[PDB]
RNA sequence: UAGCUAGUAGGUGGGGUAACGGCUCACCUAGGCGACGAUCCCUAGCUGGUCUGAGAGGAUGACCAGCCACACUGGAACUGAGACACGGUCCAGACUCCUACGGGAGGCAGCAGUGGGGAAUAUUGCACAAUGGGCGCAAGCCUGAUGCAGCCAUGCCGCGUGUAUGAAGAAGGCCUUCGGGUUGUAAAGUACUUUCAGCGGGGAGGAAGGGAGUAAAGUUAAUACCUUUGCUCAUUGACGUUACCCGCAGAAGAAGCACCGGCUAACUCCGUGCCAGCAGCCGCGGUAAUACGGAGGGUGCAAGCGUUAAUCGGAAUUACUGGGCGUAAAGCGCACGCAGGCGGUUUGUUAAGUCAGAUGUGAAAUCCCCGGGCUCAACCUGGGAACUGCAUCUGAUACUGGCAA
C-alpha cells in the first residue's frame, strides 16, 4: 500500500490548500520519556472540503508549491 | 565508466591490493561501488595470495563494466580455480 | 530534577574558564617586558620576588615571576612566558622560560637544571 | 632499554633472591642481603599500601627484565584475553624468549640467555630470533645454532640447570641443546610467591 | 594561461557566435508563432507553427536546446491554436 | 489523586512487611491480581484472597521468614511519570539473579526468568528483592 | 533577541527549467511562520570517527574516507554530457609588475620553495617500475595523483649501550655514637659474546604486462589482415651500495631526565638564616631546614625525561543511570487557572506507544573477537560480530494511549 499519516487540521484560510499537524509519540533520548511532538505540514486539497478540527489522513506527493509535497485522501472524524 | 580496478591499501614497501568496482573518475583509494576480492603481491607461499568474487565480477561485466590490465591478469590467473 | 522539568530545561554545568589567558591556550607566549620589579608577597610571606611585566606578542600587558636564583633581564630582553601562578604574590599568573629567548640559564645550578635553563656541566 | 647497573642492589631492595646473579656460586653468600639496599638501608621502611603494591610490581619487572611500557602493554593484553589477569599476565612474561631461554638451562641468568637471544645464537622452529619478546607459542622447538653451540657459556649453564627444579611445561634435553615448549605455564607451575592481584590492581587504580 | 586553454577559449568563442545566431533564429520562428496568437489568427498562427516545427525539432537534434524544451514548446503553442481554433 | 495504585500496593505491602503486619487489604483490579499472582508463584507472599462483589478487596497474606521478613525490598520502576519498556535483551536480573523483576509483557504478567525463557520483553513493573 | 513576513502564504492562467516548484510575471484571495522558540545576535564546515569514561555521557572532528563550500575580492555568463569552471572567458576593485605613457600583465587555499606572522611544523629530491587517471587501435606521451627517498625523538613499537665471575668488601667520595657504615659485585682483575652501528662479500620480492617470431581456432572469396589461445626469444625496478644472509676486528661507538615533608615510591650532611629562594594544594625559610642551594645516598621513568597548554576522568561538584531544598545553597507570600504533565474501575474493539520475527538499509576503514603475514611488536590483513538506528511487512495484546459502553 502506501504510507500515510494522520492528523488534524490546524487552520483552514487558504484557497485550495489545509495545514495539517501530526502528532508523533517520541521517547526523549537522555531522559527516557515518552513525549509528544508536532509537525505540522502545507497540505493539498482539491476543492477543499475540510474545514478547521477535522482529522485527515494524508499522503506525500510532488511539490505543489513552497513547502507543500502532502496532499489528503480521506477525510475522517469532521465533528463540531 | 565503471572500473574493476586494484586500490593500494596496505603498508609502506609492502603492498595490499583491494580490488574494487568503481566510478573510474573517483580517486584510487577513494569512493567504490562494492569491493569484490584482494590481491597481496607477497601474502607468503602458502594458500591463496589472492581470492577474488568471478560472480560478482561477471555481474558488473554485464552491467557494462571495464576491467584493468591487472584485474584481467588476476582472472587469468585465477582461471575458474586455478 | 522531575524528568519534566529536565525536558523543559536540562542540565547546564558552567564553562570553568582558564586561570591563563595566554591566548589561543598556546603553551608558551613571547613578550617584551616592558619592565623588571621586585614586589613584596603577601602575609604569610615574606620576600622580595623578581617579577617582570611583559607586553605580549598577542597584545596583552600581563606580568610574570622569574624563577631561579639571579637573571639578566632588562626592560627590552624579549622573554618566553609559561604559564604557572604563583600564588604568594598578588596578581602574577605566569613564569618566564629560564633558558629561552633572551633569558639564560640560572648561573652554577645541578640539580632541577632542566627547569631553569642550565645545560650538563661537562665532568 | 634495560637495566645495565649493579643487580643484587635490586635483588637487595626488593628483600627477596630475584635470581639476578645465579652463576657459578651457591646462594648469595656476598650481598648483605636484608641489610642495606642504600646508605639508610638499615632502617625499616613502614611501607604504604601505594609501596607493597608498587614494590610488587617492581619485584615482577626486575625478575624478567621488562621495562614499564613494555609492562603496561602485556598488562592490557593479560586484561583483555579472557581468564584471570593475574594468571594471563605471568602466562604472558613466561612464554618470552629470554626467559624460555633461562628456564631450559641455556642461560645461567636472564640476561645471559638475553644476550643468546640478542646474538643471534637461538632458533625457534628452525628459524633465528633475535628478540628478547618474542612470545613462544606452545608446541614449539627452541634451539642453539650451531655458531654457538659448544660455547662455554650454554655448557655451564646446564651445568647450573640441575641445580635449579627443573620446569614441568618444558622438554629440557640437553644432549642436543633443543626444547619443546610444550604448554603454557599453570599458575601453579611457577614461584608461589609473587601477588598478582598486586599489579592487578596497581594498574586498576 | 598558457595551455591548451587557449584553444577552448577560442573554440568556446566560435561556438558561442554559432549558438547565438541559431538560438536567435529559433527564437524569432517562436515569436511568429505566438506573436500571430496575440491576434486572433487561426490558420496564420498554424501557418508559423508549421513554419516553426522543424527548426526546433532540428535544434533539438543538433544539440543546442536539449529535446524536452522543443517538446514544451511545441505543447504549448499547440494548446494555445486550439485554445483559439 | 491516586495515580499508581500499584506503587500504592507495593507501598502496602512494604510497610506491611516493616510493621510486622499479619495481611494488607487494599482495593483491587485486575494487573493487582496479576502481580500478586506473580508474588505468590515467586513465594514472596503467603497467598492472596479477593473479596467483595460490587467493590472488590484484595487481601495479601505476608510471609515472615524467621523474625525478619521476606520481602526485602519491593521497588515500583514503570511509574506513570516515567514508563521503561525493555527488551528481551535488555531484561534485567535483579539481585544477581536471587529476586525477580515482574515484566508485562504482552503474553501477560511474568518474571523476568519466566519472560526470558518465553523470549519477549515488555513493561517492567516492579523489582522485588 | 517575542514578534517576523507583501513574491510574503495559497489559488488561476501565461512564461521558464532537463525536471516539480513563487522559479518568474499578471490577476485574485489574506494568508504563512512563532514560545515544540520564529526573527535577530554570537559561534561553527558536517559525518564515519578520535580522546576520555565501567557505563550513560562529556570533549572533539588533525591523518585516513564520504558529503558540502570556496579558488586574490565582488558579480556575471559562455562552451559543454557535466562548471556558473583552482592552473578558462568577461567586467569591476585592491595590490604587484612591464611600458615608447597610448596601453598592457598577473593570481601557490597544486608540489617544493620564499618573506611575514607565530611557542610551533619539512626538500626549490628521484621515478612514472607498481596502482590509478587522461588521450590513443596500439606503441606510447603526460601525470608534484601515486610510489619512494630527504629533514624532524612528533608519536607508537622493537632492539642496543654487553655477559658470567670477581672481597683486598681495594682506593677515592659521603656519613660516623670515629667501632665502623655506605657507595658496592659496583669498579679494577679474570673468562666469554658480537645484537645494532663500522668494514667487505652474497642477494630475494614488489614484474604483471608490453615487444618480436611461430602453431591452432574464429572470420573470410582468401592459407591475407585482424581477434583469441598456447609455445619460444630477448627484455621492463625510482627505491637501491634494498629487505635479508654470511664473513671481519674488538667491549670495543652508544644514558640521560625528574623526584626524595604529606598527598607520593625514595634520607642524611653541609651552606643560607622571613634572606636567597621553593610551591599543584597544605605550606617551608627569622641558626642545629628530611620542603631553599650543593653533596653523598636512594626512588621513578628511560632514548627519553620534565614543564607548560588543552580535553575527559576523579567530580554523585548539573546527579538520565546518579544529588538535593526545617537549620548548610535551595519551597514562589498565598491562591485561582489556561496551555502542559499525570489520571479510579469493568467490558468490548483498535494496535498508536510497547514487544517478537522477517526484509531493505545502517559505505569502506576504525573499535571488539577468532585467525594469517612482516624474526616479534607497532603495522598490514581474511572472516565474523558490531554499527545500540530508521523504514516497511507479518504477528502478540499484558500495560499505556484512541474509541464505544
Amino acid at each position: 500500500k502506501i504510507r500515510t499519516l494522520q492528523g488534524r487540521v490546524v487552520s483552514d484560510k487558504m484557497e485550495k490548500s489545509i495545514v495539517v499537524a501530526i502528532e508523533r509519540f517520541v521517547k526523549h533520548p537522555i531522559y527516557g520519556k515518552f513525549i509528544k511532538r508536532t509537525t505540522k505540514l502545507h497540505v493539498h486539497d482539491e476543492n477543499n472540503e475540510c474545514g478547521i478540527g477535522d482529522v485527515v489522513e494524508i499522503r506525500e506527493c510532488r511539490p505543489l508549491s513552497k513547502t507543500k509535497s502532502w496532499t489528503l485522501v480521506r477525510v475522517v472524524e469532521k465533528a463540531v | 565508466m565503471v572500473t574493476i580496478r586494484l586500490a593500494r591499501h596496505g603498508a609502506k614497501k609492502r603492498p595490499f591490493y583491494q580490488v574494487v568496482v568503481a566510478d573510474s573518475r573517483n580517486a584510487r583509494n577513494g569512493r567504490f561501488i562494492e569491493r569484490v576480492g584482494f590481491f597481496n603481491p607477497i601474502a607468503s607461499e602458502k594458500e591463496e595470495g589472492t581470492r577474488l568474487d568471478l560472480d560478482r565480477i561477471a555481474h558488473w561485466v554485464g552491467q557494462g563494466a571495464t576491467i584493468s590490465d591487472r584485474v584481467a591478469a588476476l582472472i587469468k590467473e585465477v582461471n575458474k580455480a586455478a | 530534577a522531575t524528568v519534566n522539568q529536565l525536558v523543559r530545561k536540562p542540565r547546564a554545568r558552567k564553562v570553568a574558564k582558564s586561570n591563563v589567558p595566554a591566548l589561543e591556550a598556546c603553551p608558551q607566549k613571547r613578550g617584551v617586558c616592558t619592565r623588571v620589579y621586585t614586589t613584596t608577597p603577601k602575609k604569610p610571606n615574606s620576600a622580595l620576588r623578581k617579577v617582570c611585566r611583559v607586553r605580549l606578542t598577542n597584545g596583552f600587558e600581563v606580568t610574570s615571576y622569574i624563577g631561579g636564583e639571579g637573571h639578566n633581564l632588562q626592560e627590552h630582553s624579549v622573554i618566553l612566558i609559561r604559564g604557572g601562578r604563583v600564588k604568594d604574590l598578588p596578581g602574577v599568573r605566569y613564569h618566564t622560560v629560564r633558558g629561552a629567548l633572551d633569558c639564560s640559564g640560572v648561573k652554577d645550578r645541578k640539580q632541577a637544571r632542566s627547569k631553569y635553563g642550565v645545560k650538563r656541566p661537562k665532568a | 632499554a634495560r637495566y645495565l647497573g649493579p643487580k643484587l642492589k635490586l635483588s637487595r631492595r626488593e628483600g627477596t633472591d630475584l635470581f639476578l646473579k645465579s652463576g657459578v656460586r651457591a646462594i648469595d653468600t656476598k650481598c648483605k642481603i636484608e641489610q642495606a639496599p642504600g646508605q639508610h638501608g638499615a632502617r625499616k621502611p613502614r611501607l604504604s599500601d601505594y609501596g607493597v603494591q608498587l614494590r610488587e610490581k617492581q619485584k615482577v619487572r626486575r625478575i624478567y627484565g621488562v621495562l614499564e611500557r613494555q609492562f603496561r602493554n602485556y598488562y592490557k593484553e593479560a586484561a583483555r584475553l579472557k581468564g584471570n589477569t593475574g594468571e594471563n599476565l605471568l602466562a604472558l612474561l613466561e612464554g618470552r624468549l629470554d626467559n624460555v631461554v633461562y628456564r631450559m638451562g641455556f642461560g645461567a641468568t636472564r640476561a645471559e640467555a638475553r644476550q643468546l637471544v640478542s646474538h643471534k645464537a637461538i632458533m625457534v622452529n628452525g628459524r633465528v630470533v633475535n628478540i628478547a619478546s618474542y612470545q613462544v607459542s606452545p608446541n614449539d622447538v627452541v634451539s642453539i645454532r650451531e655458531k654457538a653451540k659448544k660455547q662455554s657459556r650454554v655448557k655451564a649453564a646446564l651445568e647450573l640447570a640441575e641445580q635449579r627444579e627443573k620446569p614441568t611445561w618444558l622438554e629440557v634435553d640437553a644432549g642436543k641443546m633443543e626444547g619443546t615448549f610444550k604448554r603454557k605455564p599453570e599458575r601453579s607451575d611457577l614461584s608461589a610467591d609473587i601477588n598478582e592481584h598486586l599489579i592487578v590492581e596497581l594498574y586498576s587504580k | 594561461n598558457i595551455k591548451s586553454a587557449k584553444k577552448r577559449a577560442i573554440q568556446s568563442e566560435k561556438a558561442r557566435k554559432h549558438n547565438a545566431s541559431r538560438r536567435s533564429m529559433m527564437r524569432t520562428f517562436i515569436k511568429k508563432v505566438y506573436a500571430a496568437i496575440e491576434a486572433g489568427d487561426k490558420a496564420a498562427a498554424q501557418k508559423a507553427f508549421n513554419e516553426m516545427q522543424p527548426i526546433v525539432d532540428r535544434q533539438a537534434a543538433k544539440g543546442l536546446i536539449h529535446k524536452n524544451k522543443a517538446a514544451r514548446h511545441k505543447a504549448n503553442l499547440t494548446a494555445q491554436i486550439n485554445k483559439l481554433a | 489523586s491516586m495515580q499508581d495504585p500499584i506503587a500504592d500496593m507495593l507501598t502496602r505491602i512494604r510497610n506491611g512487611q516493616a510493621a510486622n503486619k499479619a495481611a494488607v487489604t487494599m482495593p483491587s483490579s485486575k494487573l493487582k491480581v496479576a502481580i500478586a499472582n506473580v508474588l505468590k508463584e515467586e513465594g514472596f507472599i503467603e497467598d492472596f484472597k479477593v473479596e467483595g462483589d460490587t467493590k472488590p478487596e484484595l487481601e495479601l497474606t505476608l510471609k515472615y521468614f524467621q523474625g525478619k521478613a521476606v520481602v526485602e525490598s519491593i521497588q515500583r520502576v514503570s511509574r506513570p511519570g516515567l514508563r521503561i519498556y525493555k527488551r528481551k535483551d535488555e531484561l534485567p536480573k535483579v539481585m544477581a539473579g536471587l529476586g525477580i523483576a515482574v515484566v508485562s509483557t504482552s503474553k501477560g504478567v511474568m518474571t523476568d526468568r519466566a519472560a526470558r525463557q518465553a523470549g519477549l520483553g515488555g513493561e517492567i513493573i516492579c523489582y522485588v528483592a
